């Protein structure tokens, strides 16, 4: 993950806590729920498919 | 006409500046639970010896 709290580049990167007062303030694989990467097609074998 | 006085500068008249400010140290974390930089409250008394 990601921890800013000791920092202020979070500022930089545009983004910021809520409640900007506190420290829930680390980002971790488990909160970017559903913001997983698609993955990617594969193109050729898409391509060379036509058998 | 007694009077016992010294230096603390007599607590002064005829206009002064009054600082509000929001992310002084104490005001945060005593008090900034509660929301962002919209709205907040803040200490005006600029003295130390307070929370």
């Amino acid at each position: 993950g990601v921890d800013f709290t000791e920092s202020r580049l979070s500022n930089l990167l545009g983004i910021r806590k809520r409640h900007p007062f506190q420290e829930g303030f680390k980002i971790m694989y488990e909160d970017l729920e559903g913001g997983n990467i698609p993955a990617l097609l594969d193109v050729t074998a898409y391509e060379e498919s036509k058998k | 006409r007694n009077s016992i006085r010294y230096s603390e500068l007599s607590p002064l008249y005829d206009t002064t500046k009054l600082y509000l400010v929001d992310n002084k140290s104490a005001d945060i974390a005593s008090l900034n639970y509660q929301n962002d930089h919209s709205n907040f409250l803040t200490t005006v008394v600029q003295n130390n010896d307070f929370t």
